[PDB]
């Protein structure tokens, strides 16, 4: 029944400021422990910070104090993790998730320990371009001089992701090998579709890619040929 | 504080036991979980402390050990797996280890491809190597021009797993200024493999 | 040589005259004992602690009271005895009047050049304001702490050793401020029950100076932590994770347990004070040590006197209606046929706040009347001496009107002495005719004691005895007991009590128009005070006592008059003499049925008490709580004996009982050995001023003096039941209704709009959600219309000192539109894992 909406995640210049709040219900937010987990793509995760509400107490990690400032809003039980000067590895997913304590108290006071992160939200993307938004170039991959034969079309040089490419308006689909998108170090991302077909196939068969990217609101069909 | 999360990666046949090395810096008495995410969903809960909760997945420790047990592996356990601990408040993470299926040797399908016109007529070549449906994953891929070899100036992407036949594809580009391209005859890229006796290069004139 | 016995923050002394009495000055000092003077240069030494004079020493705090032109000084004599030249007596010559006890009155003055006169009276004039209001401090445990250094000084400083006995544990010289600070670790160290107290609340998280607050380096607090640690033995509280208390918790604290109701930024300045931490008051929190301090602060002692003050709006009424302190054979020092008669004791009367004295004339010996008790060994003294120590000490704490009663025992001739003597020595201040226009009426009242500010009464018969004395008194004729207001009339003891015992309504409707003084009874010989309560009850006015006698009696009317500043005029219960009460006339405290009143519940919890064996480390304290009171509510009670524990002993018992006249009750708690039944403190209090919440709670010794380290910390609680359908409340039908208007209430609202989370109303009786709603919305008017979408929820939370047991859910429930707010508040219990709070929601 815990609901964990988070928004507010994109694209911003470096040294940019930006908030990523995290709404909540279900579980009373006065009486449980919100966080951050981000994870930069391809890589493992990362703690971002811990407001444990109420207490007001809170504890960022030992990579990027200062430029994230974490809150939160016991009334309205919603959190807010404003991020200043954004630099570029700011670039990855944010995760917003609640946790409990398990206390431990010993012959003495009493004592508190995180003990289970038993929750995560949706899911936010945040990027950070130093850019703006772009569409790619559409390029075939003519095979080479029984027998199958591999082809292809090259989408590069677009940003940001994603993009859909079929084969003959998605009439092909066998053999179809979409590689992951690799990031240009000019900072557009780049991929390519292929396809196996027979060598007898080639000519009397039209082999077209239709490639979009719709946050350039890009169609393109590209033939592929000999 | 520290985390470990030794093996990074594995493959395994469905039904067999699956062994996890969490290790850490320092004894954290009791907190330790496991947490698993398919890619492109937020992970999961596994375990806090030690087991309690999935039916055949366990955790037991030792001195500074804590492990992850599956009994029987199961098809859709390819995830990956997270441990991670919480000394007074410091969430520190493993490395994290993801985990697939096993298959035999198979030889990656080595193919070249020059630069169009069309992308010369930008002044940028790229040419393309590609290797496809080979297993295992792990191959290396020498760029040569004119017996020159070239690094720093290509870039790589390798596919999944293939669901079926259990191989792996990868695509090489190499990019180079349009005057370079012209600058040199003999373009190839040398693929090494262990499902080839000796590397296997691919060239192209022009 | 040490620290200043007087801290600096204390005085009000300009830097020359301060420094003249460091320096000296040349002065005569007078003996009245042998009638000797000399020449002598007096001293202030450097801790504003003493006298020496070269060979002598006096000790000021020992001081009373500072006098010029002290008449027992012959100043012609001291002229003669060192050849100078006529000197002003009236401006030449001061006194000291220094005595250990409450009786003796050994004195001390010197005569000296005029400006050095002038600069030693002005001087110890201010120093001894100073002592006086030292010594009416709440808090005084850093004087203690001043004192037990300064004794240990002599002629090395405490050792840690010595230091540990001192507080009671098991050859370094030890600062003074050091030394403090280890007190301290034994102030918050060694309560259990705080700790146990702050475990309920804690969430988890990483008039009097200031400066005398005990408790208002960071490498000492730890030293001075560890070694109290170490020393103590039970109930002690021996860098991961810790709790605190925010600006939330706090604020449900004092709206749910105590009762104050506290607005946010008065929270936050509450919170900026006590944290030791520097670094855990920033984020907003209070660590334990820190609930510890904010529990033990001079702003949470139990009365509410403590911190009193003339209320100047209230003592507007005629004289017939508040009671008035005062004594019996004030001259007396021992039994009633056997003993001395000091005349300076008349001060101790008069300077402790009393309003009262009787005159014993008799016939003199050489046509001088003089004052002796009625054919017994009692010594003699001088009328005119008595009369004038009366004059110069008449008005130095009050300035309110004392009556003098007086005793003929005289010849008319020497009557006239007095007549004549009285006339001379007071003039103006002794009222001489009628004053106002009021008594010019055909319904006479007596004026109001402010109106006769200063001012003194004579009580004595009067002619329709010499008519010179006679024609001195108006307002006080004593007529034996059968216009009307101005008879008064004196019955002994029995009398009185048999009159009440036969009448009730009858004797206290008297009461409400002339005044009827009381004194013990004649089978006394060693003074054994009465019980005044059956007295005060019925409206008796000047229940005369003997102030000689450390005994219960004495004891419940010092603190009958600890309220209203201590001028001795407390009105009394509206009950008696208000006509708009509907119990006027219908109440005889004497009766034992009710049935047509609801008595309410006291719940009062003895948690624990800290060294309440004064003297006496190894014992076996209880506590004896009994409510004095009317015939029907008498009740004491007990718990039980602890073992070999004076430090912090630990009861934690709960007596539950129902009183019925919450005006006129007191409360006597006092600590008993249970092996010898040999009382070591006590602490007596009224019981309409009892604060509510925990608390804590100063002793005394059997004396009344007062006590610093002994305390007891307990809880209180009244409860009222709800007045179902027939019979309204006993507490509203003894007061009128404006009482209750007057008696408005706090209420803490979360949700408020704006930035800060709760804002406080204020809200009378009557109030209900409606009004208190709009009270929250009628700040702004960008509101078009009311909205109906904003609802308070009586919203109360689940918690105990067993954070690791469940962790429940909040309980909700909707407001009735027409439900009274008041009763909501007064039904929140923290007693099952409960805290109230009253929220706004749409
Ligand atoms: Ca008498």
């Amino acid at each position: 029944e815990v609901q964990l909406v988070e928004s507010g995640g994109g694209l911003v210049q470096p040294g940019g400021s930006l908030r990523l709040s995290c709404a909540a219900s279900g579980f009373n937010f006065s009486s449980s422990s919100i966080h951050w987990v981000r994870q930069a793509p391809g890589k493992g995760l990362e703690w971002v910070a811990s407001i444990s509400s109420s207490s007001g107490s809170t504890s960022y990690a030992d990579s990027v104090k200062g430029r994230f400032t974490i809150s939160a809003d016991t009334s309205k039980n919603t959190a807010y993790l404003q991020m200043n000067s954004l630099r570029a590895e700011d670039t990855a997913v944010y995760y917003c998730a609640r946790s409990e304590y398990s206390y431990q108290y010993v012959y003495g006071w009493w004592y508190w320990n995180y003990s289970a992160i038993d929750y995560w939200g949706q899911g936010t993307l945040v990027t950070v371009s130093s850019a703006s938004t772009k569409g790619p170039s559409v390029f075939p991959l003519a095979p080479s001089s029984g027998g199958t034969a591999a082809l292809g079309c090259l989408v590069k040089d677009y940003f940001p992701e994603p993009v859909t490419v079929s084969w003959n308006s998605g009439a092909l689909t066998s053999g179809v090998h979409t590689f992951p998108a690799v990031l240009q170090s000019s900072g557009l991302y780049s991929l390519s579709s292929v396809v196996t077909v027979p060598s007898s196939s080639l000519g009397t068969q039209t082999y077209i890619c239709n490639v979009n990217h719709k946050p350039s609101n890009t169609k393109v069909d590209k033939k592929v040929e000999p | 504080i520290q985390m470990t999360q030794s093996p990074s990666s594995l493959s395994a046949s469905v039904g067999d036991r699956v062994t996890i090395t969490c290790r850490a810096s320092q004894s954290v008495s009791s907190a330790v979980a496991w947490y698993q995410q398919k890619p492109g969903k937020a992970p999961k809960l596994l375990i806090y402390s030690a087991s309690s909760l999935p039916s055949r997945f366990s955790g037991s420790r030792s001195g500074t050990d804590f492990t992850l047990t599956i009994s029987s592996l199961q098809p859709e356990d390819f995830a990956t797996y997270y441990c991670q601990q919480s000394s007074s408040s410091l969430i520190t993470f493993g490395q994290g280890t993801k985990v697939e299926i096993k298959r035999t040797v198979a030889a990656p399908s080595v193919f070249i491809f020059p630069p169009s016109d069309s992308q010369l007529k930008s002044g940028t070549a790229s040419v393309v190597c590609l290797l496809n449906n080979f297993y295992p994953r792990e191959a290396k891929v020498q760029w040569k021009v004119d017996n020159a070899l070239q690094s720093g100036n290509s870039q790589e992407s390798v596919t999944e797993q293939d669901s079926k036949d259990s191989t792996y594809s990868l695509s090489s580009t190499l990019t180079l200024s349009k005057a370079d391209y012209e600058k040199h005859k003999v373009y190839a890229c040398e693929v090494t493999h262990q499902g080839l006796s000796s590397p296997v290069t691919k060239s192209f004139n022009r | 040589h040490g620290t200043e016995l007087i801290p600096w923050y204390v005085l009000s002394i300009q830097a020359d005259v301060h420094q003249f009495l460091l320096q000296g000055a040349t002065v005569i000092h007078y003996d009245q004992d042998t009638h000797l003077s000399a020449r002598c240069f007096l001293q202030l030494q450097p801790d504003n602690s003493t006298l020496t004079w070269m060979e002598g020493i006096l000790d000021l705090f020992s001081v009373k009271a500072v006098y010029m032109g002290h008449p027992g000084i012959d100043i012609h004599t001291v002229c003669v005895q060192n050849k100078l030249s006529s000197m002003l007596l009236s401006e030449t010559g001061v006194t000291l009047l220094y005595g250990l006890q409450t009786t003796d009155n050994r004195l001390l003055h010197f005569v000296a050049p005029k400006h050095t006169a002038k600069m030693l009276f002005s001087g110890l004039l201010e120093l001894t304001t100073a002592v006086r209001k030292i010594r009416k401090f709440p808090d005084q445990r850093q004087q203690w702490l001043r004192k037990q250094y300064v004794s240990f000084y002599q002629y090395e400083g405490p050792t840690l050793a010595h230091a540990v006995e001192l507080f009671g544990g098991r050859d370094s010289n030890m600062s003074f401020i050091e030394f403090v600070e280890l007190f301290k670790s034994f102030s918050i160290r060694s309560r259990k029950d705080l700790k146990d107290i702050f475990d309920i609340y804690s969430v988890p998280c990483n008039l009097q100076p200031d400066l005398d607050l005990l408790t208002r380096s960071d490498n000492q607090r730890q030293i001075s932590d560890a070694i109290a640690a170490a020393s103590i033995v039970t109930n002690g509280t021996g860098s991961l994770g810790i709790f605190g208390v925010g600006i939330l918790q706090l604020n449900d604290f004092l709206v749910n347990c105590q009762g104050e109701h506290c607005t946010y930024d008065e929270i936050l300045s509450i919170i900026q004070k006590f944290e030791p931490n520097i670094s855990m008051c920033h984020q907003g929190l209070l660590s334990f040590e820190g609930f510890a301090r904010f529990l033990m602060d001079k702003d949470n002692f139990a009365s509410k006197n403590d911190e009193s003050r003339e209320n100047k709006k209230d003592l507007q009424l005629p004289l017939s209606y508040y009671y008035i302190e005062s004594s019996h054979n004030t001259y007396l020092t021992g039994h009633q046929l056997k003993g001395e008669s000091s005349v300076e004791l008349y001060s101790q009367v008069l300077l402790q706040g009393c309003r009262s004295i009787e005159l014993d004339c008799w016939d003199g010996d050489d046509g001088m009347p003089i004052i002796y008790h009625g054919h017994t060994l009692t010594t003699k003294i001088p009328f005119k001496e008595v009369v004038e120590a009366i004059d110069r000490s008449a008005f130095i704490t009050s300035d309110l009107p004392i009556i003098i009663s007086i005793e003929n025992h005289c010849s008319l001739p020497q009557q006239r002495k007095m007549a004549e003597i009285f006339k001379s020595v007071f003039g103006e201040k002794l009222v001489a005719k009628f004053l106002f226009e009021t008594d010019f009426s055909d319904d006479p009242m007596l004026p109001s004691p402010d109106q006769l500010r200063r001012k003194v009464l004579l009580k004595n018969k009067k002619l329709k005895i010499a008519p010179e004395l006679s024609d001195l008194v108006i307002y006080c004729q004593a007529v034996k007991f059968p216009p009307k207001c101005y008879h008064i009339s004196s019955l002994n003891e029995n009398a009185a009590k048999r009159l009440c015992r036969r009448y009730s309504q009858k004797l206290i409707q008297h009461t409400a128009c002339q005044l009827l003084r009381t004194y013990p009874a004649a089978t006394r010989i060693d003074s054994s005070n009465p019980n005044p309560l059956m007295f005060w009850l019925h409206g008796i006015q000047l229940v005369a006592l003997n102030y000689q006698t450390d005994d219960l009696p004495l004891h419940l009317n010092a603190a009958m008059f600890e309220a209203n500043g201590g001028c001795g005029y407390v009105l009394k219960p509206p009950v008696l003499w208000d006509k708009s009460c509907p119990m006027y006339q219908k109440f005889s405290p004497l009766e034992r049925d009710l049935d047509a009143m609801d008595p309410a519940t006291y719940s009062l919890t003895i948690i624990s008490g800290q060294n309440v064996c004064p003297s006496n480390s190894t014992g076996s304290p209880c506590i004896e709580v009994d409510v004095l009171g009317m015939p029907l509510d008498s009740c004491h009670f007990r718990t039980k004996p602890i073992h070999r524990n004076t430090l912090n002993p630990m009861w934690n018992e709960q007596f539950l009982f129902r009183v019925h006249f919450e005006d006129l009750v007191f409360l006597r708690f006092a600590v008993v050995e249970n092996n010898s039944s040999a009382i070591t403190a006590q602490r007596i209090i009224p019981l309409k001023a009892l604060k509510r919440g925990y608390r804590h709670l100063q002793l005394r010794n059997l004396h009344n003096e007062i006590l610093e380290i002994s305390s007891l910390f307990i809880n209180s609680r009244r409860m009222e039941d709800n007045p179902s359908g027939s019979t309204r409340p006993a507490s509203l039908m003894f007061n009128t209704e404006e009482r209750k208007c007057s008696q408005t209430h706090k209420v803490t609202v979360h949700g408020v709009p704006g930035p800060e989370p709760f804002a406080v109303f204020t809200i009378n009786e009557g109030t209900k959600a409606k009004q208190l709603l709009q009270q929250i919305l009628a700040v702004d008017q960008d509101t078009k219309l009311t909205a109906a979408d904003y609802f308070l929820m009586e919203e109360k939370h689940f918690i105990s000192k067993e954070k690791n047991e469940c962790r429940k859910q909040p309980f909700q429930r909707a407001v009735g539109p027409e439900e009274d707010i008041v009763q909501i508040l007064n039904s929140w219990f923290p007693e099952e894992g409960y805290v109230g709070r009253i929220v706004l929601k749409p």
